[PDB]
């Protein structure tokens, strides 16, 4: 019976390259194989290209790389992928999104003065990041939101690179600027930046505000403490006097506590202040209440000779009852029942940053413990019985020199695999999660799971690599009759990044002569870093600190061919405004964001294996995943 | 150290303040020419 199927990622993307993996089971000799794409509804072939052949010497498996074109509401468009295996006829309709790639804004500074220049620059490319040539509208709009200026150049032949400059008038409007950039071909995708506009002058000294604990414990006698750390912009301590003050926050709204006010002096660029918790009681008029809101520190510093004045803010402290806080967002909701299931407990402090070393386990198993990796993620795993009965997981942190009272708790429930026909036929994906990096290699599991009257049937499984949205990798692990275990060595490259998924799955006869697909799917996060490199140290590779006027060497390391852009500016300038900064941190986190895949692994059956991962099956016998209609993920229910 | 200097702007517009210093046996020296914008006497408005 021989089993046509086809898979493509979950959403079909304009002007991009989406792979999509043919195949033939149980055929027999070569298959003409013709691949098309048509507007949905009706007719009008926006793709007839791409026919290619499955050759029993690559195990019937093909691969044809379509492009979608243009020639252009609120409802979303669709589109009809027809693979014709020879004669049999397999369609799947998918979604289509008008994104064409991503657009990231630079601005020199951060803050501007009614009079100077604004030298931003805009960077074009597509979904993997690569530069490319196309059409960018930028506009201006002032605190009002009111565009001034609208500029249309175009990145064609320029590298990825709109280098551009607007003059901000005398007589303008102060407060927070916006610069809004999108494709030409995309008007509902738009991408801002903001500057602030003051009326400003750079001081000469920063002051940093930093709390003994990222948070504060409600039943603390000794109270908030913060250091007040204050030095020159050029390294040297600062002597003066600072005046701190506190306060609580709700949601948008702030009350001061006057009673929270001291006057500490500064030696050697360094002061301590302590908010005690008698003062903060009395600020309000049932301690349990204030859990939940956020306490914020004041500072300004002023010099001995009164010549600078600098005011610094801490704020988002959190009020909470445990130090440390779990979530299950990285553990799959579904485990395979009597087939070692694993956990992936992230534990993070009160703010949202990752915890680093903090021992965790389960409810039972009071011997089984863990370590809390650099990323926030401890590894867990659990041996399951064979019942169909839902599975409840309750992970304690073990963290000693505190109490079973000041610890954090969090409780999920994992449902059983649902088998086909309930036959029974699991699979299972064990990844080592270690800390991946671009270059090591990585030992893929596969562990079967069925009676040995099919295991015979299943030589072979077929697994897919989804990254960034796109189908990076599929191919064949072979299985010789009576294997529970094998290794499949997946070579780790510079495209993983940021986070890669892997799908495998089996089809065969039997139960009574029905066809059934087992599917299983499993989410690894690789290192976060540049996909290439570039280091920017001094060229003088000996001295000390130059002098105003002096020349310097200044070494760029980067890859070959790359174009690098560079800028300059006064640390004073942060001290006064960090934030909408441009970090290759904030940008995987934007990519990761608009990933297809919405479950750490696993799924409920076969079908939302599948679709829990970012793909779809689709095969002539029957077994499809679910429609899917939705952009976003699910949105998250707790 | 600090060191005061009472000054009264004249002329409107981009104005020039200077400053040099030099240390006694000492062969060092250092002079800054900032400058500071200089604006009448109003009070912003935006009538309609
Ligand atoms: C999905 O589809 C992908 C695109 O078709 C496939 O990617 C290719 O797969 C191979 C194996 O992993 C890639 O790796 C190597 O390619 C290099 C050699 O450089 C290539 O030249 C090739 C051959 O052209 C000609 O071949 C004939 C026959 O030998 C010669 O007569 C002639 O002289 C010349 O060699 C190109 O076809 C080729 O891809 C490169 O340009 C080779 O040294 C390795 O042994 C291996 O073949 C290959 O680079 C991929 N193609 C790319 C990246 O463009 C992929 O196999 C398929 N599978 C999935 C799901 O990924
Ligand atoms: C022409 O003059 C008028 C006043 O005659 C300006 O309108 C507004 O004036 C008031 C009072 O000075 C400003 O209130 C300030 O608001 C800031 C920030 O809060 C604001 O919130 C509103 C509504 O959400 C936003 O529209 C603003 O952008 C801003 O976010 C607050 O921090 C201060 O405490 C103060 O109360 C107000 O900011 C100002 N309107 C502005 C700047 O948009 C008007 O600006 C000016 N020019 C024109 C034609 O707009």
């Amino acid at each position: 019976s021989p089993m046509y199927s086809i898979i493509t990622p979950n959403i079909l993307r304009l002007e991009s390259e989406e792979t999509m993996v043919l195949e033939a089971h149980d055929a027999q000799g070569d298959v003409p194989v013709t691949v098309t794409v048509h507007d949905f509804p009706g007719k009008k072939l926006v793709l007839s290209s791409e026919k290619t052949v499955l050759t029993p010497a690559t195990n019937h498996m093909g691969n044809v790389t379509f492009t979608i074109p243009a020639n252009r509401k609120g409802r979303n468009k669709f589109v009809t992928v027809q693979a014709t295996f020879g004669t049999q006829v397999v369609e799947k309709v998918v979604l289509v999104s008008l994104q064409s790639g991503y657009l990231f804004i630079q601005t020199d500074k951060t803050i501007y003065t009614p009079g100077s220049t604004v030298l931003y620059r805009i960077f074009t490319v597509n979904h993997k990041l690569l530069p490319v040539g196309r059409t960018v509208m930028v506009n201006i709009e002032n605190p009002e939101g009111i565009p001034v200026k609208q500029d249309s150049l175009s990145s064609q032949n320029q590298l990825g690179v709109l280098p551009l400059s607007w003059d901000i008038p005398e007589l303008v409007n102060m407060g927070q600027w916006k610069i809004r950039a999108y494709y030409e071909n995309s008007p509902q995708q738009v991408f801002s930046t903001e500057f602030e506009v003051k009326e400003y002058v750079l001081p000469s000294f920063e002051v940093i505000v930093e709390p003994t604990e990222k948070f504060y414990y409600i039943y603390n006698e000794k109270g908030l403490e913060v250091t007040i750390t204050a030095r020159f912009l050029y390294g040297k301590k600062v002597e003066g006097t600072a005046f701190v003050i506190f306060g609580i926050q709700d949601g948008e709204q702030r009350i001061s506590l006057p009673e929270s006010l001291k006057r500490i002096p500064i030696e050697d660029g360094s002061g301590e202040v302590v908010l005690s918790r008698k003062v903060l009681l009395d600020g309000v008029q049932r301690a349990e209440d204030l859990v939940g809101k956020s306490l914020y520190v004041s500072a300004t510093v002023i010099l001995h000779s009164g010549s600078d004045m600098v005011q610094a803010e801490r704020s988002g402290i959190p009020i909470v009852t445990s130090p440390y806080q779990i979530h299950f967002t990285k553990t799959p909701k579904y485990f395979k029942p009597g087939m070692p299931f694993d956990l992936m407990v992230f534990v993070t402090n009160p703010d949202g940053s990752p915890a680093y070393r903090v021992p965790v386990a389960v409810q039972g198993e009071d011997t089984v413990q863990s370590l809390t990796q650099g990323d926030g993620v401890a590894k867990l795993s659990i041996n399951t019985h064979p019942s169909q009965k839902p599975l409840s997981i309750t992970v304690r942190t073990k963290k000693q020199e505190l109490s079973e009272a000041e610890q954090a708790t969090r409780t999920m429930q994992a449902l059983p695999y649902s088998t086909v026909g309930n036959s029974n036929n699991y699979l299972h994906l064990s990844v080592l999660r270690t800390e991946l990096r671009p270059g090591e290699t990585l030992n893929v599991n596969f562990l079967l799971r069925m009676d040995r009257a099919h295991e015979a049937k299943i030589r072979y499984y077929t697994y897919l690599i989804m990254n960034k949205g796109r189908l990076l990798k599929a191919g064949r692990q072979v299985r010789e009759p009576g294997q529970d275990l094998v290794v499949l060595p997946l070579s780790i490259t510079t495209d993983f990044i940021p986070s890669f998924r892997l799908v495998a799955y089996y089809t065969l006869i039997g139960a009574s002569g029905q066809r059934e697909v087992v599917a299983d799917s499993v989410w690894v996060d690789v290192k976060d870093s540049c996909v290439g490199s570039l280091v920017v140290k001094s060229g003088q590779s000996e001295d000390r600190q130059p002098v105003p006027g002096q020349q310097m060497t200044l070494k760029i390391e980067g890859d070959h061919g790359a174009r690098v852009v560079l800028v300059a500016v006064d640390k004073g300038v942060f001290v006064l405004n960090k934030k909408n900064k441009l970090t290759q941190s904030k940008i995987w986190d934007v990519v990761e964001k608009a990933d297809i895949g919405c479950t750490p692994g696993s799924g409920k059956d076969y079908a939302g294996v599948f679709s829990d991962a970012g793909l779809t099956f689709t095969s002539s016998s029957g077994q499809q995943t679910a429609q899917r209609a939705e952009l976003q993920c699910p949105q998250p229910a707790a | 150290l600090s060191v005061p200097y009472v000054i009264v702007p004249l002329k409107t517009g981009l104005q020039e303040v200077e400053v040099k210093a030099a240390v006694y046996h000492h062969f060092i020296s250092d002079g800054v020419r900032k400058s500071l914008k200089v604006v009448p006497e109003g009070i912003r408005m935006n009538k309609t």
